[PDB]
């Protein structure tokens, strides 16, 4: 398997817009986190717009929440709320910190 | 040949709706096997004398 | 010489034999204990790891650098002591220019001496029979299961060829401090050598299931020097 | 002669144990367990000799 | 033939054998050979009156064993072609094994002729011992054997064309002859010079000759019972199995002969 | 360029306490038979 | 009901019988390790009298039962009997006729062995039985006679199931399924019924052979008549190491299959690892003389047999790295099979290291009829061997039985029996490379600090053992409980991380074999209509 | 130093010695069959055969001699 980065992110963008239940949005979700690699930004919000779709707000809750394992530092993780900012306020998904805070 | 289906049906030895307790038989055929070393002691230690 | 409580290496030596022997054990166990270095902490560090992984690494299922790499390395390290095993080897069959010959005969829990190079000044053929000292007849501080009653007499820096076999069932002749180790059996003669470098009593024992008196039947050997060797000959 | 067929029909529409279909198989089977008796039976009645030490007296 | 009447019958080409009481009683013979042999070599038991039932037993018993795989392939049709095929296959597993035995009875001649011991006189044949010629009643056996490898070979293609006479003779001949190498053996036995009890040299020979003795009367008994199913229709032009698994075995008794003469008899006289 | 600290700090905070756990249990498995030679007659009297 | 356990042609209920019988012979092997065991706690006599043939007798006996009727029908009369048809589809095994007497010899064969031990004085020979030690001369009646008869009843034995198993491999494979295709575990039990297939035949001629110098007046060995002692061992050696690997293989199958469920990953590099089963099935053919390096062979045959045993360690090597190549990056789940499967590696590749210095001819001088043998073979056949069994049974018996087990019971029971073993056998190393020779039932004095180590460790492990019997009591009465409070696990594969508690429930078992797609207890007739694979 | 003993044949260079004690007898007897008892280099086989041969061996072949037994050929 020799597939570049730029052809990951246009085959799971395409991956993500196919999917037409819950089943078929956590499985196409489950493969991308399974790389050795972090999706690309463009990956992650073509994930929060296919949960909006079917309508299951778990399911996009816990898409940060595996962002911040796959990350390496927590300056990597913050970067990333950092540019998700819209789209995370726009369709109002709360952070798993901020629904149980501690 | 047809035979039947279920938890305690595909084994030789019958566990519930028995009259003796079923650990009368769990234990006695474990208790047989770990005896037979014993008996040969006996035999033998019998023979040389030694009782 | 002698086994001692809770020893865990090799009895001292007296023979260049039993040197080398001592000399590839150390030299094998360098290269063990790298490879179990390396196993074990691979292991160790998998499971304090991958136990707390929430999503596995699913599409790794193959790789050409690392089993290549990881098949010829196991090559090199067993070729790397396979050449000093190979010098040992046949540095220890040979038997050139020997001084004197005994042969010793196992029986149904004893063993038989004899000399028959007939130096002594009579010439005839010196030979006698060993046994273990029972337990009841033991006296104070001689050591059960070891000590004999008669036992075989060697001089010191002398090249000696063994020359064993049997009588009626497979015995074997050993003695750890010398790194001697032979089969006994009815029908055939084999042999070895030996080249002693200090005094002492050396203990060894039957080495080759012969039955009920398998754990009765020891060997004792004495080297002694050279005019104390002729003086127990001439009488003995 | 040839009795394949008429022995086929015998065969496939039977009841008993495919052991006993055959017509003639009561003259192999009695008699065969008979024997097979024995020849289990007596060897074991010879062990209590054998860890005492008895030996028959064949002289 | 629709849905419904496929329902009726197997969806697989296997054989589902119901159950039956013989390996259980084999098992039992089994045991009561072996209980009764050691007590007798021994002298815990008179005779030999009670090894002759348990090898009695041990044969009757397997004789019903197969009676019971005749019915199933005859007049069951529970034989197709993948069980046919598995079949076969079977038997050449258990030929391979039976070969391998001898692989060890030739070791063990070779062991002891290479380098022979000194008490024999360092020498092979041991001195004063007088072995069997190669050219004499062991040439008569070598063609003997030779000749029935190809009358059973005209018999199976005579059964595969549909000629039934000729078929029949090919068989009945096959039969006749290793009988009469069976025959031509004890002659050559009862005649010999030296005894099994004649050292390491009575041993191996007799031990590699002896086997290969026995297997001939398995593969008499073998042609005898073709003969009964084929006069008795049971063999057909297309299914017979029980005759090809004969054939592979004349074949490799006759290459193991082979072996045996020119080692035991050429080479190591 | 990269976010974050080096990866050498990152790795060397999760392997070195790893190092002396591994040690440690190494000792346990092939150092144990020198604990009953301690307490035994024939050491040290 | 006694037409279906006396009459069987059933394979799922034949392998019930086979564990039964193999669990039922553990005991008795327990038992005389643990009497010989005591009786060298200290120097003297001390339980048995000073009856030393006695001593001898336990040692045979207690071989023959560990490896001839205990881990040969349980680890392939059970496991490969029970899973081999449901793994490639087949509806029974070809000739289910011959898979039934293949069982009914070994209680046959058992009542020849025991028998064996009371009548005159037994068979203190050595599970090798060498001759003339076991001739009629220095062994008087008929002990060893009964004891050829029980090795010739577990031949008859396994030789009938190895035939059984090639067949149905080759023959009976459900569509699509391909020879590339197969399981790990199908293929570590095919590969075993061939190395039984050419082994055994020569192992029957030695034995056979010296049966007929007892009885027959004849002249294989005996050397008054030309025989040589040295052919036997040979003929014995030729099938005893195949017999080691007939031994560890089908454990290599388990643990491929307990490693890729608990690590929800797949075997790594799963090609290379059936070429690796089939090189080290036919290296071992070819080292059996480095069990004969001090009876006296050339220089020139002991340094060919010195290479030939070493490069069976490459091969070996090659699955020990594979399996840790396919935990790494994992998911690990520590279940109680996973504990043995972990404990495996690590204690295998000791056992498997100490055999490497045995390797060369020059060092088994120092290491001949030595303790450090000893220690040797028991890492890598009961810490290894039977660890895989263990790890076998927690793997597959819910399923099979419909009857979960206490989880929490078991873990004790895991390490009570990996810190025994430990005890027993670690310092037998240190006696052996001081000089201690093996079968003796007594000693000299410098060696009782080691002997009454390890014959502490042997009453810790003993106990793990009937742990392990209250366990299958338990699962027996008390299997249905288990499952509904939480004594018990349910699921050996958990939810991943984005799937959801409900869409878990869809799918409950991601499994790559059949079994685990099953009824619970699976049904007589597990297949009609054939299973398709593409 | 008094001491010696026979010393490396390139006969038999190998551990098994069974041959060398055998050939040696065999040698010494032949050499007083024909050249008489008594020989020099005759006593060179009877070294050999005494050093490295059991005293129970020529025990049992010199009986068998006796008895004419012996299976070596010496005549
Ligand atoms: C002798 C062998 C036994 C066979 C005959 C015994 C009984 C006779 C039946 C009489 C009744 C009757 O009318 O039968 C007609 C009956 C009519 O049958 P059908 O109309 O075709 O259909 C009936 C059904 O098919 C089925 O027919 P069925 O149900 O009526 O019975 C057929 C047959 C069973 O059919 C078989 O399958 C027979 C297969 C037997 C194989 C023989 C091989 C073993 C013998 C060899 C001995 C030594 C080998 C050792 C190996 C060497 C290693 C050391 O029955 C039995 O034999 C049953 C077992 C006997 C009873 C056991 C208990 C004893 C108490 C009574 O035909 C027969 O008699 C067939 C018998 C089979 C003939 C086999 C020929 C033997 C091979 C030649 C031997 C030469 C070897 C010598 C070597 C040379 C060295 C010098
Ligand atoms: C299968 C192989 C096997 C196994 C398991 C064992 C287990 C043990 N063995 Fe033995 N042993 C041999 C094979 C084995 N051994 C052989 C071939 C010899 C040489 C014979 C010879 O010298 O002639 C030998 C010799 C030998 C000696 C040498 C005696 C002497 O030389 O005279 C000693 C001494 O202590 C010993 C001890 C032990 C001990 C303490 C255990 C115990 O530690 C066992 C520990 C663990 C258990 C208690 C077993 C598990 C219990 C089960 C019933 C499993 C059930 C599992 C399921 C069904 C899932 N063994
Ligand atoms: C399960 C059973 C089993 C297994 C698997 C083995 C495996 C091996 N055995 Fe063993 N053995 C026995 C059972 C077994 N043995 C028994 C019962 C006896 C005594 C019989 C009796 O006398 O009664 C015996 C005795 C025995 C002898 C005879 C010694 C003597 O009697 O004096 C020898 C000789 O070389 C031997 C060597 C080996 C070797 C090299 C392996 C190799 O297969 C091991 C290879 C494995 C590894 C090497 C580990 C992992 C490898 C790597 C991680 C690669 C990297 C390594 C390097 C670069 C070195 N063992
Ligand atoms: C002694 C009691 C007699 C009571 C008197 C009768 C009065 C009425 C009482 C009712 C009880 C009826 C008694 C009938 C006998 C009986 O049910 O249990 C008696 C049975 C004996 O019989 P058995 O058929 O098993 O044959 C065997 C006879 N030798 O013990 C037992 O096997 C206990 C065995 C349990 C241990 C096996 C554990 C294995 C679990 C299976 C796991 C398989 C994993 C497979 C993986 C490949
Ligand atoms: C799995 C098999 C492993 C093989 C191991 C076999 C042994 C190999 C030789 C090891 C030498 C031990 C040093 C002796 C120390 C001593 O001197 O011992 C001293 C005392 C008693 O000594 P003392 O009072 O009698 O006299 C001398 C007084 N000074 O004992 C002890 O402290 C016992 C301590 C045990 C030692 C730990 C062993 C660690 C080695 C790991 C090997 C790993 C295996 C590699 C892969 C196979
Ligand atoms: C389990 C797998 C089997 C492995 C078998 C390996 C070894 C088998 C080799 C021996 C086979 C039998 C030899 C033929 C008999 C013989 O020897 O010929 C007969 C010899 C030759 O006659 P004579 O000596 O009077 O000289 C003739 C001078 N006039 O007389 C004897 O021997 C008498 C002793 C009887 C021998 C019977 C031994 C039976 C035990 C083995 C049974 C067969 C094994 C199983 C076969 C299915
Ligand atoms: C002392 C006691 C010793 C007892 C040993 C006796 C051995 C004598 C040999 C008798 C064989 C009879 C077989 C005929 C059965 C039959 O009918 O086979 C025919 C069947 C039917 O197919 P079909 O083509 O006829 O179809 C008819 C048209 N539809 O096909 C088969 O099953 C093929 C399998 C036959 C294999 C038989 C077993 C051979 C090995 C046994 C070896 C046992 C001893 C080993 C000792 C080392
Ligand atoms: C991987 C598995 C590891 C498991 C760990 C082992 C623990 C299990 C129990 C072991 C049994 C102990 C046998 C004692 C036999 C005896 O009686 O000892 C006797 C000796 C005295 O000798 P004596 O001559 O006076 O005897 C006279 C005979 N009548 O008293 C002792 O030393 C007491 C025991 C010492 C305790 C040590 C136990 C080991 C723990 C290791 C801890 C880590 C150490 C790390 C070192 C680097
Ligand atoms: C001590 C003296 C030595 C005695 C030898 C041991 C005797 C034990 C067996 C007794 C014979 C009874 C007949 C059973 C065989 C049978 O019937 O084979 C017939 C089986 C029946 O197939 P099926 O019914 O299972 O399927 C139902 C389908 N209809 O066809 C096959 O499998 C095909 C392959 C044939 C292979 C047969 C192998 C011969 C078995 C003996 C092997 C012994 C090896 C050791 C050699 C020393
Ligand atoms: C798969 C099948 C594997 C076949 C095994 C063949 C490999 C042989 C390699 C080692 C040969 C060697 O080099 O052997 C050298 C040794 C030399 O012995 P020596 O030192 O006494 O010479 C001293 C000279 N006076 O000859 C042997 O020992 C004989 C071994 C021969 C092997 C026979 C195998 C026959 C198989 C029958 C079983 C069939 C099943
Ligand atoms: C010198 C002897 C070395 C012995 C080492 C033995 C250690 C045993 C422990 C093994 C655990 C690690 C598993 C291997 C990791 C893996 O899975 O490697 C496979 C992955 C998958 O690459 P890919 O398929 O995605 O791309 C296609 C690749 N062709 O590539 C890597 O990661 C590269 C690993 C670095 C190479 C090793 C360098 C060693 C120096
Ligand atoms: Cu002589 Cu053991
Ligand atoms: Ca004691
Ligand atoms: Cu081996
Ligand atoms: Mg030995």
């Amino acid at each position: 398997d020799e597939e570049t980065f730029e052809e990951f992110t246009a085959r799971y963008e395409k991956e993500f817009d196919e999917a037409y239940d819950l089943f078929e949005v956590q499985r196409v979700l489950n493969n991308c986190f399974s790389y050795d690699l972090v999706p690309a930004p463009a990956v992650i919000e073509k994930a929060l717009r296919a949960a909006r779709r079917v309508n299951d707000l778990p399911t996009a809750i816990r898409v940060f929440e595996a962002l911040k394992y796959k990350v390496e530092n927590e300056d990597q993780y913050k970067a990333y709320l950092d540019e998700l900012k819209d789209v995370r306020q726009e369709l109002g998904v709360p952070l798993k910190e901020e629904l149980f805070p501690s | 040949v047809h035979f039947k289906d279920g938890v305690y049906e595909n084994i030789p030895f019958k566990v519930k709706g028995r009259k003796t307790p079923y650990a009368l038989s769990h234990f006695g055929f474990f208790a047989i096997g770990f005896a037979v070393p014993f008996v040969a002691c006996y035999v033998q230690l019998k023979k040389s004398g030694a009782f | 010489d002698v086994p001692t409580p809770y020893a865990c290496y090799f009895q001292d030596s007296a023979t260049p034999n039993q040197e080398g022997i001592l000399e590839l054990h150390d030299n094998i166990m360098f290269y063990l204990l790298v490879i179990l270095g390396l196993v074990s902490w691979m292991l160790y560090t998998i499971v304090m790891t991958y136990s707390k992984n929430p999503i596995a690494y699913k599409y790794i299922k193959h790789g050409q650098t690392i089993e290549v790499i990881w098949t010829i390395f196991p090559a090199v390290i067993l070729l790397i002591i396979a050449f000093p095993s190979f010098i040992l080897l046949y540095l220890c069959d040979e038997v050139i220019s020997p001084a004197m010959t005994i042969k010793a005969i196992g029986y149904q829990w004893y063993w038989k001496y004899e000399y028959s190079d007939f130096i002594n000044d009579s010439g005839e053929t010196v030979e006698f029979e060993s046994y273990v000292i029972p337990d009841e007849l033991l006296e104070e501080g001689q050591l059960r299961l070891l000590d004999t009653d008669t036992s075989m007499v060697v001089p010191v820096d002398t090249h000696i060829r063994f020359v064993v076999t049997a009588a009626d069932v497979i015995h074997d002749f050993a003695i750890p401090s010398l790194g001697i180790k032979v089969d006994a059996t009815p029908g055939r003669l084999n042999q070895v050598s030996a080249l002693i470098q200090r005094e002492g009593v050396f203990y060894g024992a039957c080495s080759e299931l012969c039955g009920t008196g398998h754990a009765n039947m020891p060997i004792k050997i004495e080297a002694v020097s050279l005019p104390k060797f002729l003086e127990w000959l001439n009488e003995q | 002669a040839n009795k394949v067929i008429q022995l086929q029909k015998i065969f496939q529409s039977s009841t008993k144990p495919l052991w006993w279909r055959h017509p003639r198989s009561a003259l192999y089977l009695y008699p065969f367990y008979a024997i097979f008796a024995v020849a289990v039976v007596t060897p074991l009645l010879y062990i209590p000799n054998a860890i005492r030490g008895i030996k028959a007296k064949k002289a | 033939m629709t849905h419904l009447e496929r329902s009726r019958h197997q969806q697989h080409p296997f054989h589902m054998v119901m159950p039956s009481p013989w390996p259980i009683v084999v098992s039992f013979a089994l045991l009561s050979l072996a209980l009764s042999t050691a007590l007798t070599m021994h002298g815990y038991i008179g005779n030999m009156n009670m090894v002759y039932l348990a090898l009695f037993v041990l044969l009757t018993s397997s004789i019903l064993w197969f009676r019971d795989i005749v019915a199933e392939a005859t007049y069951l049709g529970d034989h197709t072609m993948a069980v046919r095929k598995g079949i076969n296959l079977g038997f050449l597993m258990f030929v391979l094994s039976e070969v391998l035995i001898f692989a060890g009875l030739f070791w063990a001649y070779f062991h002891s002729a290479m380098s022979p011991d000194v008490t024999l006189g360092a020498c092979w044949p041991p001195v004063g011992i007088e072995a069997v010629q190669p050219t004499e009643l062991p040439l008569l056996n070598t063609i003997i054997l030779l000749s029935s490898g190809a009358t059973v070979t005209y018999s199976h293609h005579a059964l595969i064309a549909g000629n039934r006479n000729k078929a029949l003779s090919g068989l009945l001949i096959t039969f006749w002859l290793i009988v009469i190498f069976v025959t031509c053996q004890y002659i050559e036995y009862t005649n010999a010079a030296f005894t099994i009890s004649d050292g390491v040299y009575g041993s191996v020979f007799y031990a590699g000759t002896g086997l290969h003795f026995l297997h001939m009367v398995m593969l008499a008994a073998m042609l005898g019972v073709n003969y009964w199913r084929m006069r008795n229709y049971h063999l057909t032009a297309g299914h017979h199995v029980g005759y090809e698994t004969t054939i592979i075995y004349t074949h490799v008794l006759d290459v193991i002969w082979l072996f045996l003469y020119v080692v035991f008899y050429w080479w190591g006289v | 360029g990269r976010i974050g600290e080096s990866w050498v700090i990152t790795e060397g905070r999760r392997l070195i306490p790893e190092i002396f756990q591994w040690s440690a249990v190494l000792s346990v498995c092939l150092g144990w038979p020198g604990a009953v030679y301690f307490f035994s007659k024939a050491r040290k009297a | 009901m006694v037409q279906r356990w006396l009459y069987s042609t059933n394979a799922k209920d034949i392998a019930v019988l086979y564990f039964m019988l193999a669990i039922f012979s553990g005991m008795a092997g327990t038992a005389m390790s643990l009497i010989i065991r005591l009786e060298l706690a200290a120097p003297g006599s001390q339980y048995l009298h000073g009856n030393s043939q006695l001593f001898n007798v336990l040692v045979v006996g207690h071989a023959v039962l560990m490896i001839f009727f205990l881990v040969m029908p349980a680890l392939i009369g059970g496991f490969g009997n029970y899973l081999l048809p449901l793994m490639i589809g087949a509806t029974d095994t070809a000739f289910p006729r011959i898979n039934n007497i293949a069982f009914w010899v070994l209680p046959m064969g058992l009542v020849c062995l025991v028998t064996s031990t009371l009548v005159e004085s037994g068979a203190g020979t050595g599970w090798t039985v060498y001759p003339p030690l076991s001739s009629i001369q220095a062994h008087s009646g008929p002990s060893v006679d009964l004891a050829i008869f029980a090795l010739h009843l577990t031949s008859i034995s396994s030789l009938l199931g190895a035939i059984n198993f090639i067949v149905t491999t080759l023959n009976m494979r459900t569509n699509g399924m391909t020879m590339h295709k197969l399981p790990l575990f199908v293929w570590s039990i095919f590969i075993t019924a061939f190395l039984l297939l050419l082994s055994l035949p020569v192992l029957s001629a030695g034995i056979t052979m010296l049966l007929l110098d007892r009885n027959f007046n004849t002249s294989f060995f005996e050397v008054s008549g030309g025989g040589d002692p040295i052919l036997y061992e040979h003929l014995f050696w030729f099938f005893g190491h195949p017999e080691v690997y007939i031994l560890i293989i089908p454990g290599f199958g388990i643990i491929s299959h307990v490693v890729s469920t608990y690590s929800k990953k797949p075997v790594f590099g799963e090609i290379s690892m059936v070429y690796a089963m089939a090189s080290i099935g036919l290296l071992g053919f070819l080292v059996w003389s480095h069990h004969m390096y001090i009876v006296g062979l050339d220089a020139d045959t002991r340094a060919y047999f010195t290479s030939a045993t070493m490069i069976i360690a490459i091969p070996t090597g090659i699955k020990i790295f594979s399996w840790l190549a396919t935990i790494h990056g994992g998911s690990i789940r520590l279940a109680t099979p996973m504990l043995y499967a972990i404990a495996f590696l690590f204690l295998f590749t000791m056992g498997g290291l100490t055999g490497v210095a045995l390797a060369n001819a020059s060092l088994d001088v120092a290491f001949h009829d030595t303790y450090y043998v000893v220690g040797h073979f028991h890492y890598v056949l009961s810490m290894g061997a039977i660890f895989s069994l263990f790890a076998g049974y927690y793997y597959w018996s819910p399923q099979i039985l419909g009857l979960n087990y206490n989880e929490k019971l078991a873990q004790i029971q895991f390490w009570l029996i990996f810190i025994g073993a430990n005890v027993i056998f670690f310092p037998m190393h240190f006696l052996g490379i001081n000089g201690m020779p093996r079968r003796i039932p007594d000693y000299p004095d410098a060696f009782a600090g080691w002997n009454y180590v390890a014959s502490i460790g042997s009453f810790i492990a003993t106990l793990s053992l009937f742990l392990f019997i209250y366990i299958l009591y338990d699962q027996l009465v008390n299997g249905l409980n288990n499952k509904v409070n939480n004594k018990s696990v349910i699921y050996n594969k958990a939810p991943d991380f984005v799937e959801s508690n409900t869409i878990f429930n869809l799918n409950t078992v991601k499994s790559s074999s059949i079994e685990f797609l099953l009824t619970s207890p699976p049904a007589v007739h597990s297949f009609n209509t054939p299973a398709v694979q593409s | 130093s008094p001491l010696h003993t026979v010393g490396f044949d390139a006969r038999f260079p190998q551990q098994n010695q069974t041959k060398h004690c055998w050939q040696s007898y065999v040698d010494y007897h032949k050499c007083v069959n024909m050249k008489g008892e008594d020989f020099a280099p005759c006593k060179v086989f009877w070294k050999t055969y005494n050093a490295l041969c059991p005293l129970d061996w020529i025990e049992k072949w010199d009986d068998q001699r006796e008895k004419g037994i012996f299976a070596g050929d010496i005549n």
